[PDB]
DNA sequence: GAAATTGGCACG
DNA sequence: CGTGCCAATTTCT
């Protein structure tokens, strides 16, 4: 019970300023959505990740 | 106490003292407690030691000695930039909370 | 609601008056952990 | 054991370096072969890692069907496969000094067993022992495409397979060396380093030994274009898998294990870490049937990269060797690439979740968390 | 009373501005002179407010302009 | 109790 | 002289 509560109390202090400030940052660079297949089984598919 | 036979940090004790005392006569002062450290601290001057600390730093060359001189410089950064002094760490007026 | 002295009173006397307005103030817990720093020697202070 | 597919497509390979064996099959040299399964309609959906010195039944691009076996591998055997064919020629091992005679009591399939540093003579200290390639006319078969001739050299506890001089061809290995929960996302977050870090190497490159003893074992890296002359040092009392023969990429294991963070981030970039991250912690969170979105580990993520360290002061401000705040540097060099000057260069920091909120632009913030004495 | 207020944000555009502007107007129609634009049932200043909003009857700039235009003529008035 | 930082010592 | 391992100390549930 406390562990959780210990975890979540630091999670929220190291992010508790991050707001959405703006509406456009001008760049257009990202992450390359792929799912996740372990080798036997594709565990999510694409539809849920973007 | 002068470069003459002891440094300027060095520590002495009871029998130690007395036979300083016997050595030399003047320019050589001992003191114990807060208002040594006192003494330490306002004889201090920031800048020369700034200076000696840069070049000790960029002719030298080590890492661990690197970092301990740049710990330092730091903080004498710090010290000159803002207003503080360094003998403000030894307390001689004690503020007392409202009741 | 909870700290802020004047402004306790300032809300009660407008929830009876019909108006539902607030003047926030500053809380008195605030003052007390200044006063409390600054009494260990360490200059804290508002400024502007 | 042996990869199974489960599946009907078609097999493809990458980052493999193969060759046809004596037998027939295709037997792979590269450690960082994978294998993927891909259908009609071009998607991937399967993901094998294929070790060092494997067996392939099928080829890249072939056909094949369900409940197929399509590679099989020895695990408990480290194969020194060769890539030509030919005899083999003995040379610089001596028999006490480097290498040792043992012989199987029940079997009785010997070979002399090659000793290691720490065990065999001084005088076998300094040389170093290697099975060389040869050919009938007694000259030394050259790799093809390469020019550095075929010799292979070997460490310790290195098990000889065949006598000198039988006849040998690819797919023959020269010698056999013998080898959650809560927490995990608490560690993960706050980018904790394990116990035995997967230690890595900094810069791609041929590759090859050094001094011994040390200390530990040291290493040599020498790029096909860039500056050689950097050395690691490489613990020799845990298992190596480094192949001092082989050319190798920058972002690659020497030992194995878990890799720590910090590492990663250093030496394959900040798109990397950002997935191994969220992959690491959505695999805790997954296998509970919790479900959560992305964007919630990606923004604490880049709540974690908000450092940066100088490594030289520039035309900027900043002196040589401080941590600064990464919008300051990317806002002075923005300033200054729009105007004619130039800016400083900066390396990224990764910090655990309760390191990268103490060290805040606010003290009023940071006292509150924790240490409020040693931050007032 | 009112259980939703999704064509208040839709009107609007935002759900943090249209808690500023429905208070705004619920504030003066409590401790102002003002009447409500609607057909007032048993309602308080604030759902009378948000009705108001769903009709297109008050925004930002309906307000400010009210507002100008009062100043305008109380200036006059008082010469 | 666990983990991170600091001072002391063996070693090359 | 310069590195790295080991004991002390501190802070946190």
């Amino acid at each position: 019970t406390a562990n959780s509560g210990y975890l979540t109390r630091r999670l929220v202090d190291v992010a508790q300023d991050l707001v959405v400030t703006e509406d456009d940052c001008g760049t257009h660079e990202g992450i390359m959505m792929t799912p996740v297949i372990e080798g036997g089984d594709v565990k999510e598919p694409l539809r849920d990740r973007v | 106490g002068g470069m003459t036979n002891l440094e300027r940090q060095q520590i002495l004790t009871e029998e130690q003292y007395l036979d300083a005392l016997e050595e030399f006569g003047d320019e050589f002062d001992a003191k114990m407690g807060a208002e040594a450290i006192q003494a330490l601290l306002k004889s201090m001057d920031l800048e020369q030691e700034c200076e000696q600390l840069r070049e000790e730093l960029n002719e030298t060359n080590s890492e661990t000695k690197r970092k301990k001189l740049t710990k330092r410089i730091k903080l004498l950064e710090a010290f000159v930039q803002s207003g503080n002094k360094p003998e403000w760490m030894i307390l001689t007026v004690l503020p007392v909370l409202p009741p | 609601k909870s700290d802020d002295v004047n402004g306790r009173t300032k809300m009660y006397k407008n929830i009876v008056d019909g108006n539902h307005q607030m003047e926030p103030g500053m809380p008195e817990s605030f003052n007390v952990l200044l006063k409390e720093i600054r009494s260990l020697g360490i200059n804290i202070e508002l400024e502007d | 054991s042996s990869i199974q597919v489960k599946n009907k497509g078609s097999i493809k390979l990458s980052n493999v370096k193969s060759v046809v064996n004596s037998s027939g099959k295709l037997v792979i040299t590269s450690r960082n072969t994978e294998l993927k399964l891909i259908d009609e309609f071009g998607r991937t959906k399967e993901s094998y890692k294929v070790p060092y010195g494997a067996v392939l039944a099928k080829g890249d691009g072939e056909q094949v069907a369900g409940g197929e076996t399509v590679a099989n591998w020895d695990p408990h055997t480290m194969p020194v496969i060769t890539e030509v064919s030919g005899f083999v020629r003995f040379t610089d091992m001596i028999d006490g000094q480097t290498i040792t005679r043992q012989t199987d009591e029940l079997t009785g399939l010997s070979s002399l067993v090659v000793l290691d540093s720490a065990e065999r003579t001084a005088g076998g200290k300094d040389l170093r022992p290697a099975l060389k390639i040869v050919d009938a006319q007694g000259n030394d078969v050259l790799i093809p495409g390469t020019d550095m001739p075929a010799q292979y050299f070997l460490p310790g506890k290195a098990i000889v397979q065949l006598e000198d001089g039988v006849q040998i061809s690819s797919g023959d290995t020269l010698a056999r060396i013998p080898q959650g929960g809560l927490p995990r996302v608490a560690d993960l977050f706050e980018a904790r380093r394990p116990k035995e870090p997967a230690i890595l190497a900094e810069i791609s490159g041929i590759v090859s030994f050094g001094k011994e003893t040390k200390g530990k074992r040291r290493l040599v890296i020498t790029p096909v274009d860039g500056s050689d002359p950097y050395e690691e040092m490489i613990p020799k009392w845990r298992q190596l898998n480094v192949f001092e023969g082989e050319r190798v990429e920058r972002g690659d294991v020497i030992s194995d294990g878990p890799e720590a963070p910090h590492d990663i981030l250093r030496l394959r970039g900040v798109h990397a870490v950002t997935r191994y991250i969220v992959n690491e912690v959505q695999d805790v969170y997954r296998l509970q049937g919790v479900k959560i979105n992305d964007k919630h580990i990606e923004v604490i993520v880049r709540q974690m990269l908000r450092k940066a360290t100088i490594v030289n002061a520039g035309s900027s401000d900043f002196l040589e060797g401080e941590q600064v705040e990464y919008s300051r540097v990317k806002i002075a060099n923005r300033e200054l690439e729009a105007n004619g000057k130039v800016g400083a260069t900066y390396s990224r920091d990764l910090l655990g979740i309760t390191k990268a909120s103490l060290a805040t632009e606010s003290f009023i913030s940071a006292a509150s968390f924790q240490e409020t004495t040693r931050v007032l | 009373a009112r259980v939703t207020v999704q064509d208040a944000v839709e009107k609007i555009g935002n759900r943090f501005d249209l808690v500023l502007v429905a208070a705004r107007r619920a504030r003066q129609m409590q401790v102002g002179g003002k009447d409500p634009l609607v057909p007032e049932e048993n309602d308080k200043t604030t759902v009378i407010a948000l009705r108001e909003i769903e009709e297109g009857l008050i925004n930002n700039q309906i307000l400010d302009v009210r507002e100008r235009q009062e100043q305008q003529e109380q200036e006059a008035a008082e010469l």
